[PDB]
């Protein structure tokens, strides 16, 4: 389950 | 292939934090551009294409952790190598896979 504040994960923040 | 500098990898992976299932999904990136968190990508370094394996992230280094994971908790993933292949121009130009 992805949620907002890691939303990128895996993917690099930003 | 090899999983290496400018390739197009494939994943499938989990993510577990203590033996708690917490995501799973799949993901296209080229490779050798951080364009995964730490750690992640130097994990899958030299993999070849079929290889099933896990890797540990300390939270601390992805910006997720207000939440159900603990700070000083380690992100443990496991990862299989579905598909590798040469990037395209597309690809190269911009630094990141494209479907
Ligand atoms: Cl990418």
């Amino acid at each position: 389950t992805r949620y907002w504040n890691a939303k990128a994960l895996p993917f690099a923040f930003g | 292939m090899k999983v290496g500098q400018d390739k197009v990898v494939t994943i499938r992976y989990t993510l577990q934090v203590e033996g708690e299932v917490l995501d799973q999904g799949e993901l296209s990136y080229l490779h050798g551009h951080r364009n995964l968190i730490p750690g992640l990508e130097e994990a899958l370094e030299g993999r070849e294409e079929g290889e099933a394996f896990q890797a540990h992230v300390p939270a601390e280094k992805a910006y997720g952790a207000p939440g159900i994971i603990p700070p000083h908790a380690t992100l443990d993933f496991q990862v299989e190598v579905v598909k590798v292949r040469e990037a395209t121009p597309e690809e190269l130009l911009h630094g990141h896979a494209h479907p």
